């Protein structure tokens, strides 16, 4: 919960 | 005034020499609050801000964790662009994200975005719609088809929807005393000989907070911008920013140049002209 | 793509002879990011050098902070020397206190 969770592209 | 948290990530691979670097900054409006650095001693999220040493144990070790994370997504992502760019494994490239949400003064999401590029140059986008994706050339377009497939959007929405804005809220609470504040700028002038009997007049403007500031020189009621020569904005290395524009005058005539500031902590412009 | 690196030098506060300062070298503007970033006294590397606000442009371009404290004397000299792939050689830019 702060910064995003970020995806692979 | 609105507010705003602002994630910086990088990923950069250097084949021969390991494993990419990746990194990860954030700020809450020109002010650096958190920091990431997969060449740190011990990797680990830690703070950049006194106001956030309030968080405790746990934060500290969830955001540790989701950067560990997102490194190896970015290991995997900087493969696949390889791929898709049909690039060789021999050379070193970079990816970049811009991500985060501003909000207004009652709170409320005001906009949210997150942004990649790939060496340099834009790939693909979130809207601001918070729904679609826009793709800057074909290869992001698979990108974009991958992601439309697995609800990615709708899932960074209720990312800024939520968890963004509802964090931006409790920093800007957290750190108050130090986000909220406001450093008026304090300026003068410098004078500098030039040949041809001309002159060059600078207008410093110092110690102030936040970043955003506007200078101009003036003369009998029309600025310069044009003739003008300014330099981007920056940081002084203690969280307030300074900037300076200089303009061209003849020799005996500069005493009609004045200069103008324009700032949050300045109720009234500032006007100076020059200390002969 | 290459990009220059803007390597700008400057105090935090106006120099006075033996009153405490930060020194600044903010390093703008630059790409690919692998950079090397030197403060440097009397052509001597400073140890004690901060790196802070390390962000990007619309643009996409790098841009970091490297910072120091420091106490200037008439005699010092300070500079900033920065290594990237979009130059010849290390390029060092001098402080500049009149300007």
């Amino acid at each position: 919960k702060a910064v995003y969770n970020l995806a692979t592209m | 005034g609105p507010h705003s948290l602002r994630y910086f990530v990088t990923a950069v691979s250097r084949p021969g020499l390991g494993e990419p670097r990746y990194m990860e900054v954030g700020y809450v409006d020109d002010t650096e609050f958190v920091r990431f650095d997969s060449d740190a001693e011990n990797p680990r999220y830690e703070p950049r801000a006194r106001w956030m040493e309030q968080e405790g144990p746990e934060y500290w070790e969830r955001e540790t964790q989701k950067a560990k994370g997102n490194e190896q997504s970015f290991r995997v992502d900087l493969r696949t662009l390889l791929g898709y760019y049909n690039q060789s494994k021999g050379g070193s490239h970079t990816i970049q994200v811009i991500s985060g949400c501003e909000v207004g003064s009652d709170g409320r999401l005001l906009r949210g975005y997150q942004q990649y590029a790939y060496d340099g140059c834009d790939y693909i986008a979130l809207n601001e719609d918070l729904k679609t994706w826009t793709a800057a050339d074909m290869a992001a377009l698979i990108t974009k088809h991958k992601w439309e497939q697995a609800g990615e959007a709708e899932r960074l929405r209720a990312y800024l929807e939520g968890t963004c804005v509802e964090w931006l809220r409790r920093y800007l609470k957290n750190g108050n005393a130090t986000l909220l504040r406001t450093d008026s700028p304090k300026a003068h002038v410098t004078h500098h000989s030039r040949p041809e009997d001309k002159v060059t007049l600078r207008c410093w403007a110092l110690g102030f907070y936040p970043a955003d500031i506007t200078l101009t020189w003036q003369l009998n009621g029309e600025e310069l911008i044009q003739d003008m020569e300014l330099v981007e904005t920056r940081p002084a290395g203690d969280g307030t920013f300074q900037k300076w524009a200089s303009v061209v005058v003849p020799l005996g005539k500069e005493q009609y140049y004045t200069c103008h500031v324009y700032h949050q902590g300045l109720p009234e412009p500032l006007t100076l002209r020059w200390e002969p | 793509i290459q990009k220059t690196p803007q390597i700008q030098v400057y105090s935090r506060h106006p120099p006075e002879n033996g009153k405490p300062n930060i020194l600044n070298c903010y390093v703008t503007q630059f790409h690919p990011p692998h950079i090397e970033i030197q403060m440097l006294k009397n052509g001597k590397k400073i140890p004690k050098v901060e790196m802070s606000d390390m962000s990007f442009s619309k643009d996409w371009s790098f841009y970091i902070l490297a910072h120091t404290e420091f106490t200037p004397t008439e005699t010092d000299t300070y500079a900033c020397r920065v290594k990237h792939d979009s130059m010849a050689e290390p390029k060092t830019v001098y402080w500049d206190r009149d300007m």
